[PDB]
């Protein structure tokens, strides 16, 4: 899966 | 014996924690409200509290010295696998022996005593360690940067980052935590990290069960579904 939200929060 | 670099690491983690843990709960008013009386009446509120807290755990993690040197992929794997354990650790600060939560409340979010009894036992045992805030924030950081999480690629680097924090904690205990309080304290803190693995596993099992029903999955948040699984 992808983790676009987590990726965005990790900057 | 605490080096300048160790004092620096501790100051960075205290501030990181202060910047991501608001003990006034000023934000809780923006969650779906707790409902109290297969109801699951507390699932919306606790899902929003957990979703909020995952955001905070991520903010804390980004500030752990060394964490920035990992690849975005490894940062992801470490956060997904630790988020529930750091929520359990950080919640020890509100734990005490609308926004106080008891056993029935957690039951009303779709969980059972198989999770809740060991979770309360963990919170009591952690509270009894009476950790300094320095120790508490080091333990959360050590929990996040664990080299044995499944899917870690560059484990050597994660290990190296964690060793720096473990060494800081061990030295802090020796230098700043007076006996008797300090007796076996590091090993006891590591045992809590082991206890958290077992809690993580049982939470995962109950989460998969409650979220398997689309009507319950509907009540979660997009971030919770992404981090804990969908
Ligand atoms: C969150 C925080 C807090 C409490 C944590 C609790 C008490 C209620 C039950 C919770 C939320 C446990 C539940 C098993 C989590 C269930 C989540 C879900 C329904 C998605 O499977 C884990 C930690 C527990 C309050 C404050 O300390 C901030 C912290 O950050």
């Amino acid at each position: 899966k992808n983790h676009p939200m987590l990726m965005n929060l990790l900057k | 014996k605490l080096s300048e670099e160790q004092q620096h690491i501790i100051a960075i983690l205290l501030d990181a924690h202060h910047k991501t843990y608001d003990p006034t709960y000023a934000d809780f008013r923006d969650f779906r409200p707790p409902v109290r009386m297969s109801p699951l009446s507390m699932l919306p509120h606790l899902a929003d509290l957990v979703s909020y807290s995952i955001q905070k755990v991520i903010g804390f993690a980004k500030m752990i010295p060394g964490f920035r040197d990992l690849t975005s992929d490894d940062q992801i794997v470490l956060l997904k696998s630790s988020a529930i354990e750091v929520i359990m650790l950080r919640s020890n600060q509100s734990f005490t022996m609308d926004y106080k939560y008891d056993v029935t409340d957690v039951s009303k979010a779709g969980h059972t005593l198989e999770l809740i009894e060991p979770l309360i036992k963990f919170q009591v045992g952690l509270k009894k360690l009476n950790l300094h805030e320095e120790e508490h924030v080091l333990l959360m950081a050590i929990c996040i940067v664990s080299p044995d999480r499944p899917g870690v690629q560059d484990a050597k680097l994660v290990e190296a980052i964690q060793d720096r924090l473990s060494n800081t904690l061990q030295t802090y205990i020796r230098c700043r935590h007076p006996p008797p309080g300090s007796h076996q304290l590091y090993a006891k803190m590591i045992q809590k990290l082991a206890d958290l693995r077992s809690l993580n596993e049982e939470h995962s099992k109950q989460y998969r069960s409650l979220s398997f029903q689309p009507e319950n999955s509907m009540k979660l948040t997009p971030l919770v579904l992404e981090v804990f699984g969908n």
